[PDB]
Formats: structure tokens, sequence, C-alpha cells
């Protein structure tokens, strides 16, 4: 659905579909890129959804050569980081300055590897500040903490990851923007008792000017 | 009184307990494919094939 198409449901229709956990979907605004003027605009309902989620399984197979591979997820509906804004400049030939501040920035999720392996990770782009011109809209976020310093392990005691953006289409009314987005970040450690996985994140976007 | 060696001369003339421990055997020697099989899973380590 578009912005408007999902707005214009009730609470009691979202509830039990799956329809709140997606990005709306944007119309035709293919190749706009001459359509963008300046301004110091922020955005109203920056939300990414992903797709597929690949772990770098570094144990050996063929030879000293690791790859990505395609995996199920585990938790349930649990992505799809909504609400986030800050400050994001458009500038002259269509050097978009992104910024990010607030929202909810994070979701933690665990996904296997075929072998019977359990990984958890989280999903964070707090704090990103991309500066690019639209191809590869480059930078770096922050992965803050899996768990909070205040956890009990089970006996009572007790980084930057990379992130390109790319846009695709524009509605140069509204702003609306859209494009595809890919990320790699570490793995939970427990605290340097297992070594991290890298985990590579692929899926689209959604942004709103104003 | 039989010799221990003999006890099952008593079914070369009932047929259907012939089959019957016919079917007994292979159910034996199928418990032995399917325990080995499993015992072998839970043994084999498939972590380099080279
Ligand atoms: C296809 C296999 C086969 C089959 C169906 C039979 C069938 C028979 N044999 Mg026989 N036999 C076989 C092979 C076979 N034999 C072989 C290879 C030998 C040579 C070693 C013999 C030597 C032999 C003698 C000398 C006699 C028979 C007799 C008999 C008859 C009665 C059996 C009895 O009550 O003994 C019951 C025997 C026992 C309860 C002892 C079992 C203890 C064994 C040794 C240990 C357990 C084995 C273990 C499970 C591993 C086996 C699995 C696998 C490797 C085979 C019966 C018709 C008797 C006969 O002619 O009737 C008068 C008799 O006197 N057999
Ligand atoms: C056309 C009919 C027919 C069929 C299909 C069979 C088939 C078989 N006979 Mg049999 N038999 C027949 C007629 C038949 N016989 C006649 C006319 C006589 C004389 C009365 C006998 C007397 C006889 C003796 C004395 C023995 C056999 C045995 C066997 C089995 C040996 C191999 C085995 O165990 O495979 C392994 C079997 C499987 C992996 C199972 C496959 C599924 C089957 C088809 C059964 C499925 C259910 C079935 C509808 C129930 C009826 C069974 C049968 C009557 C069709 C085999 C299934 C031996 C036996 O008892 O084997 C245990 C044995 O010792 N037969
Ligand atoms: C090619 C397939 C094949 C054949 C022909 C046989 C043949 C036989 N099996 Mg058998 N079996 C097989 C495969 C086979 N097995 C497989 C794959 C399994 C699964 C592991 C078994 C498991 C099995 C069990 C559990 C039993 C048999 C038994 C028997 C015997 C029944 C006939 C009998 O009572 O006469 C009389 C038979 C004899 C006098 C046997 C003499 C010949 C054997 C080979 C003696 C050599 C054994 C050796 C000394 C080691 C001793 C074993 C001990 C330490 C455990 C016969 C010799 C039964 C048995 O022992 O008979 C009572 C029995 O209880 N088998
Ligand atoms: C439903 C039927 C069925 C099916 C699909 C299977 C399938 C399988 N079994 Mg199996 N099994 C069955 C019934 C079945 N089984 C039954 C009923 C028994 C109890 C007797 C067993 C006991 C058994 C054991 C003990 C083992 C298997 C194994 C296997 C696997 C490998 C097969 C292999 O390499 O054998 C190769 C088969 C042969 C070489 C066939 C030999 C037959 C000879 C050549 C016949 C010669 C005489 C014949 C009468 C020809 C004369 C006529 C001529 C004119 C044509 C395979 C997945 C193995 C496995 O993977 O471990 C779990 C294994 O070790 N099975
Ligand atoms: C009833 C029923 C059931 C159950 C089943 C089962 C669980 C069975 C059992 C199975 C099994 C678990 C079996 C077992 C098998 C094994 C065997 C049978 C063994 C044999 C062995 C032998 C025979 C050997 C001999 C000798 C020695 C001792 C060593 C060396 C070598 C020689 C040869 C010398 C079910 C679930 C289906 C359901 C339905 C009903």
């Amino acid at each position: 659905l578009t912005f408007d198409e999902i707005q214009g449901l009730t609470y009691l229709q979202v509830k039990g579909s799956g329809i709140a956990n997606t990005c709306p979907v944007l119309e035709s605004g293919t190749t706009n890129l001459k359509e963008l003027k300046a301004g110091s605009y922020k955005l109203e309902n920056f939300c990414i959804e992903p797709t597929s989620f690949t772990v770098k399984e570094e144990s050996q197979f063929k030879g000293g050569e690791t790859e990505f591979v395609k995996t199920k997820l585990m938790t349930r509906l649990t992505y799809t980081l909504d609400a986030m804004s800050g400050s994001f400049k458009v500038g002259s030939d269509g050097s978009a300055e992104l910024k990010e501040d607030d929202g909810i920035d994070y979701a933690a999720t665990t996904v296997q590897l075929p072998g019977g392996e359990r990984v958890a990770f989280l999903f964070t782009i707090k704090q990103f500040d991309g500066k690019g011109t639209l191809d590869n809209i480059k930078g770096d976020f922050l992965v803050p903490s899996y768990r909070g310093s205040s956890f009990l392990d089970p006996k009572g005691r007790g980084l930057k990851g990379s992130a390109v953006f790319s846009v695709a289409k524009v509605d140069p009314v509204t702003g609306e923007i859209a494009g595809v987005f890919e990320s790699i970040q570490p793995s939970d450690t427990d605290l340097g008792a297992k070594p991290p996985k890298d985990i590579k994140v692929t899926g689209l976007w959604y942004a709103q000017l104003k | 009184g039989l010799p221990w060696y003999r006890v099952h001369t008593v079914v070369i003339n009932d047929p259907g307990r012939l089959i019957s421990v016919h079917l007994m055997h292979t159910a034996l020697v199928s418990g032995w494919a399917g325990s080995m099989a499993l015992f072998e899973i839970s043994v084999f380590d498939p972590s380099d094939p080279v």
C-alpha cells in the first residue's frame, strides 16, 4: 500500500495481518534526479525494510574463502525500524546529508545457520550520518550494546559497521524518496567469550521530506 | 525332551508361526538398521570432507 492507503485503515484492520511491518510502497517516481531542490529538510517517517539476513559462515568447506549464507528468521515479524528522524539536507547537485538522531533505531533478532547454530544480533542504525550523492550514500553507525551492563549472567556475575543507501524513485511534489539498502554489522559476543560474526542485511527503505 | 540346539524344530510343520518368526527376524534386522543409522549420525562429523 501507499502511505495514505495505510493510514486510511483502522487499528482493528491493521492488527493481525502483518501490514504494520512494512514500508508504504512508493508510486512511479523513477529517475527524477534533476527534480530535487535544496534546503535543510527533515524526514517525516523514515522507515527501512529488511528482506534478507545473511551471515558470513566462517567454517570452511571449499577453501580459504567464505561467502554469505541465506538463513531463516526466528522470532516473528520483528523488524522494520520506524519513525526515524533527524536533519536531512539536500544540496546542489543531489548531495544528500542525512543525519539520524531519534526514533526506534534498534531491533534484536536471532538467526540460525544450516548446521543448527543460533546467532543473536542487533539491527541498529543509531546515529547515522550519510553524506553522499544518491548512489553510495556512505558513512557509519553505532552498534551500541547487544545487552545492557546491568545484565545478569546465568550464575549472577557481571562498535561500527558499514551501511550503504541508494535512491531509486523520487516523488517530485511531496518529497517521498524510496531506495535500496545494504549493511554489514557484527554479531553478539557475550563479552569476548564467543568471537563475532559478520552479518549482511539487504532491504528497501522509504522516507518523506519536509 | 528336546535338546537346546533343536528347539526351533517345533515350527517345521506350523507355517503361520513360521511366518511369525520370519516377521520377527525381519523386524530385528530393520531395528538394527535404524539404530545403527541413528548412532552413526550422532557420532558422524561433517566438519571437513576434504
Ligand atoms: C540361514 C541360516 C540358518 C537357518 C534358518 C537355520 C535353521 C535351523 N538350523 Mg541351522 N545352521 C546354520 C544356519 C542356519 N540354520 C549354520 C550356518 C550352521 C553351522 C554353524 C548351522 C548348524 C546347525 C546345526 C548343527 C543344527 C542346526 C539346526 C537347525 C534347525 C533348528 C535350529 C535350532 O533350534 O537351533 C537352536 C539353536 C540355538 C538357540 C543356539 C543359538 C545361539 C547362537 C549360536 C548365538 C547367537 C548368534 C547371534 C545372535 C549372532 C547371529 C546373527 C547373524 C550373524 C547370523 C533349523 C531348521 C539343528 C537341526 O538340524 O535340527 C535337528 C541342528 O542340530 N543348525
Ligand atoms: C501373491 C501373494 C504373495 C505375496 C505378495 C507374498 C510375499 C511375501 N511372502 Mg509369501 N506366500 C504366498 C503368497 C505371497 N507371498 C503364498 C501363496 C504362500 C503359501 C500359503 C506364501 C507363504 C510364505 C511363507 C511361508 C513366507 C512368505 C514370506 C513372504 C515375504 C518375503 C519377503 C519379505 O518379507 O519382504 C519384506 C516385507 C516387507 C518389507 C513388507 C512389504 C509390504 C507387504 C506387501 C505387506 C503389506 C500388507 C499386506 C497387504 C498384508 C498381506 C501380505 C501378503 C499376504 C500379501 C514376501 C512379502 C516370508 C515371510 O513371512 O516374510 C516375512 C515367509 O517366511 N510367504
Ligand atoms: C544374510 C542375512 C542373515 C542370515 C542368513 C542370518 C541367519 C540367522 N540369524 Mg541373523 N541377523 C542378520 C542377518 C542374517 N542372519 C542381521 C543383519 C541382523 C541384525 C544385526 C541379525 C540379527 C539376528 C538376531 C538378533 C538373531 C539372528 C538369528 C539368526 C539365525 C536363525 C536361525 C536359527 O535359529 O538357527 C540356529 C542358528 C545358529 C545355530 C547360528 C549358527 C551360525 C551363527 C552365524 C554362529 C556364529 C556366531 C558367532 C560364534 C558369534 C556368537 C554371537 C554372540 C557372541 C552374540 C540364523 C543363523 C537368531 C539366532 O541366533 O538364532 C537363535 C537371533 O536371535 N539374527
Ligand atoms: C520398504 C522397503 C525398504 C527400503 C526402501 C529400504 C531402503 C534401504 N535400506 Mg533397508 N531393509 C528393509 C526394507 C527396506 N529398506 C527390510 C524389510 C529390512 C529387514 C530385512 C531392511 C534391512 C536393512 C539393513 C540391515 C540395512 C538397510 C539399508 C538400507 C538403505 C541402503 C540400501 C542398500 O545399500 O542395500 C543394498 C541392497 C542390496 C545389495 C540388495 C541385495 C539383494 C541380493 C542381491 C538379492 C540376491 C537374491 C535375489 C533373490 C535374486 C535372485 C532373483 C534373480 C532371478 C533376479 C536404503 C535406504 C542399509 C542402511 O543404509 O543402513 C541403515 C542397511 O545396512 N536395510
Ligand atoms: C512397537 C511400535 C514402535 C516402536 C518400535 C521400536 C523402538 C522398536 C525397537 C527397535 C530396536 C532398537 C531394535 C534393536 C535392534 C538391534 C539388534 C537386534 C542388535 C543385534 C546385534 C547382534 C545380532 C550382534 C551380535 C554379535 C555381538 C554381540 C557383537 C559383535 C558382532 C556379533 C555378530 C558377534 C513404533 C514407534 C514404531 C510405534 C508403533 C509401535
